[PDB]
């Protein structure tokens, strides 16, 4: 998300075992780094190798 | 005639008159606006209690 003009990024990693669907349950995620670069985002794009 | 190069090269020895000696000038410009974030003034601690 963006905070007036903060951008905030929060991460959470934990292992699973899955074969199809998603996991059910709870988890909480934690800031990483603060940028403080100022700008309007609209859409976004998902990287893959 | 009358065309002449607008960019002329500085002259700098270290016989030179002092007006012709090189000085290095850095201009630090700092605006306020609302636009976060840059560099902030120093920011020193005392000892603790």
């Amino acid at each position: 998300k963006n905070i007036d003009g903060y951008f905030k990024i929060y991460s959470k990693h934990t292992p699973i075992n899955l074969v199809r669907d998603l996991p059910q349950g709870f988890s909480a995620l934690e800031p990483l780094v603060d940028l403080p670069i100022g700008i309007n985002i609209t859409r976004f794009q998902t990287l893959l190798a | 005639f009358n065309c002449y190069f607008p960019l002329q090269s500085y002259g700098f020895q270290p016989t030179n008159g002092v007006g012709y000696q090189p000085y290095r000038v850095v201009v630090l410009s700092f605006e306020l606006l609302h636009a976060p974030a840059t560099v902030c003034g120093p920011k020193k601690s005392t000892n603790l209690v």
